[PDB]
RNA sequence: GGUGGGGUUCCCGAGCGGCCAAAGGGAGCAGACUGUAAAUCUGCCGUCAUCGACUUCGAAGGUUCGAAUCCUUCCCCCACCACCA
RNA sequence: CGGGGGGAACCUGGGGAACUGAAACAUCUCAGUACCCAGAGGAGAGGAAAGAGAAAUCGACUCCCUGAGUAGCGGCGAGCG
RNA sequence: CUGGUGUUGGCUCUUGGUCGCGCCUGCGUAGGAUAGGUGGGAGCCUGUGAACCCCCGCCUCCGGGUGGGGGGGAGGCGCCG
RNA sequence: GGGGCCUGACUGCGAGGCCUGCAAGCCGAGCAGGGGCGAAAGCCGGGCCUAGUGAACCGGUGGUCCCGUGUGGAAGGGCCA
């Protein structure tokens, strides 16, 4: 889980190509690949703590969402209640389908 | 990144303006201390909504403002005191001119927004001025043998 | 000040963020002359060339249409007279787009960047008209 | 192959447009000083040579009134970068 | 109210080798194979054009034949396609 | 290990770049010259306050260049040499 | 060995052979064009001769015009050096 939860952007497998050599592009022979071998991208993953009803609400972001958990403390209305969750914000105030 | 401003900011903005800040200041700073709220157009839609109703019920204010005023510099208003002559015994304060409309060509006014300062003692041709807010010269003659 | 109220009621009549046509020039060139005697009017321009070089020069003669009634210097501006402030306004716009095709037929090939990039119509005595060259 | 540097009197070396024989250091020659060697100090020092005159600054040309300076090119060195089927 | 666990193979998704080939070997091959994990289900997936691609052209997706070992791709090698 | 950039904000002082606009910048005694270049130019500038002493800035080949307020109250440059 | 003219250390090709596993290496009359030396016959496609050399791949550079992903271009290739 090094997920976002408001996006779902998780860590993906991405190769790392080591190349050598002058360009065709710039007059030279071209490029050659010295190794590829593979490792992991992460979503830049950040902490935010929201205070939502009486309580201190802490979503794991993507920092590209961060906006988002926002926007979703920006539809409150029904929570008195704890915890716990709510979390109830979540999924289905994201979309809702 | 824009935000509505609830409070006057020293710079920045001052109540109610769109003031555009860095997100940072604004998601860990205004918005956590109520100093400040998003620019959402649900947000800028109320902001633009309760702009109206203000701007509304002070043309409200001046509504019956100026609407008053036009009937009160078309009037004379008339109390007879037991004078003697030019010292009047009692006298004529603000609540009693009010009394005075209500009685006489039933108008109410406040009273304590008269601008009398210190009753009046004797007798002449008299012009105050009334409110709320840009408004009327009342005129009133202070007369004999009540 | 550095010039009299004679020069200082022109430095009103001209906005030099506006760029303006020859046209608008040559007009308003007539309100630029306080002079007692009849002013010259000239066309400047800062040129496109590295002057340095032996071979980035621009001189030739010119015989202006409507008569008098050119070279660069070693900064790369250049000047010569176009006529005088005594002709008339359409007089005027013919002898501006007389030096201004004038030069950029002398144009040399090793010229790096544009060849007129700033022509100021002034008069002898007068302030500095910033102005389109090519209109 | 590229970019940045350079070239100067015997070695070095600064070096400027308002002219710089062109600062200075050293070497060299002649002078004083002398236990030895040196240090210090004086003139010589591109050259003819009499003030002064005449070349000269990598090279050729060019700008300009004016070139040891600015410019185009050539040339060689330094340096760094990159590339190689 | 529902889930949980199981199922020969088949399916999708998340991960993912190496021997080997290149008559050495590193890009490349083997191969998205083996294998691990999650899940679906009698199938699974895909699917109703922000498609093709040269025609005023076709008309969702899947599957077979063909196009074709073509077009390409390639230490322009082995080979892939 | 490290530069940029995300998370990452308030207040400052300090600079470098560039573009723009305003303003000064410059000397061989030699032209009386203590002249940056090239146009146009014998004429402007001025008692909307000049030459000039007086404080004052900053520059300086230290001669002057040279602005800031004013006392000052008509002259001062140029062709002409 | 010396001297006078010149630059064929040409372009387009090439009968036919030496050699030879392949690939290569070698010699070459003769035609065409345009030349050079000679009065001319003629000679000249480097040097008395046999060593002074390196497939293909990938790129550089100058051409030319051949291809140019719907069309004109361009990008990028090809061809020749
Ligand atoms: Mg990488
Ligand atoms: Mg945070
Ligand atoms: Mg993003
Ligand atoms: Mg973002
Ligand atoms: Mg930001
Ligand atoms: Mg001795
Ligand atoms: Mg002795
Ligand atoms: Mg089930
Ligand atoms: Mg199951
Ligand atoms: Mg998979
Ligand atoms: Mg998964
Ligand atoms: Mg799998
Ligand atoms: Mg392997
Ligand atoms: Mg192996
Ligand atoms: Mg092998
Ligand atoms: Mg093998
Ligand atoms: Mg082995
Ligand atoms: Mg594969
Ligand atoms: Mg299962
Ligand atoms: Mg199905
Ligand atoms: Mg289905
Ligand atoms: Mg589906
Ligand atoms: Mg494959
Ligand atoms: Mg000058
Ligand atoms: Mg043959
Ligand atoms: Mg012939
Ligand atoms: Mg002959
Ligand atoms: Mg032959
Ligand atoms: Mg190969
Ligand atoms: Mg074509
Ligand atoms: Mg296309
Ligand atoms: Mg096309
Ligand atoms: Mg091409």
């Amino acid at each position: 889980s090094k997920v976002c939860e408001i996006s779902g952007k998780r860590p993906i497998v991405a190769n790392s190509i080591q190349r050598r050599g002058k360009a065709k592009r710039e007059g030279g022979v071209g490029k050659k690949t010295t190794g590829i071998s593979k490792r992991r991208q992460y979503p830049n993953l950040q902490k935010v703590r929201v205070r939502v009803a009486g309580q201190e609400i802490t979503f794991r972001v993507a920092a590209s969402h961060i906006p988002k958990v926002y926007e979703l403390v920006e539809r409150a209305k029904g929570l008195k209640l704890e915890g716990l969750s709510p979390k109830e914000i979540k999924k289905e105030l994201l979309k809702l389908l | 990144m824009k935000v509505i401003l609830l409070e006057p900011l020293e710079n920045l903005g001052d109540v109610g303006q769109v003031v555009d800040v860095k997100p940072g200041y604004a998601r860990n700073y205004l918005l956590p201390r109520g100093l400040a709220v998003l620019a959402t157009e649900s947000n800028l839609k109320a902001l633009e909504a309760r702009i109206r109703a203000q701007a509304k019920r002070l043309a409200e204010r001046k509504a019956e403002a100026e609407r008053l005023k036009e009937i009160l510099e078309n009037l004379t208003l008339t109390i007879p005191v037991r004078a003697g002559e030019t010292k009047i015994y009692g006298s004529v304060t603000a609540k009693d001119i009010a009394e005075a409309l209500s009685r006489q060509h039933g108008v109410t006014i406040d009273p304590k927004r008269l601008a009398l300062e210190k009753p009046i003692k004797e007798l002449g041709e008299y012009v105050l001025t009334y409110k709320p807010h840009p408004e009327v010269p009342i005129q009133l003659k202070v007369s004999v043998v009540a | 000040p550095k010039h009299g109220k004679r020069y200082r009621a022109l430095l009103e009549k001209v906005d030099p963020n506006k760029i303006y046509t020859i046209d608008e020039a040559a007009h308003l060139v007539k309100e630029l002359a306080t002079a007692k005697f009849d002013e010259t009017v000239e066309v400047h321009a800062k040129l496109g060339i590295d002057p340095r070089r032996s071979d980035q020069n621009v001189r030739g003669t010119v015989s202006l249409p409507h008569g008098l009634g050119f070279r660069n210097d070693k900064t790369g501006a250049i000047h010569a007279p176009v006529g005088k402030a005594s002709f008339p306004p359409e007089k005027l716009a013919d002898n501006i787009r007389a030096f201004i095709r004038a030069l950029e037929a002398h144009k040399p090939e090793g010229a790096k960047g544009t060849f007129l990039r700033s022509v100021y119509v002034t008069t002898t005595m007068g302030p500095s008209v910033r102005i389109n060259p090519h209109s």
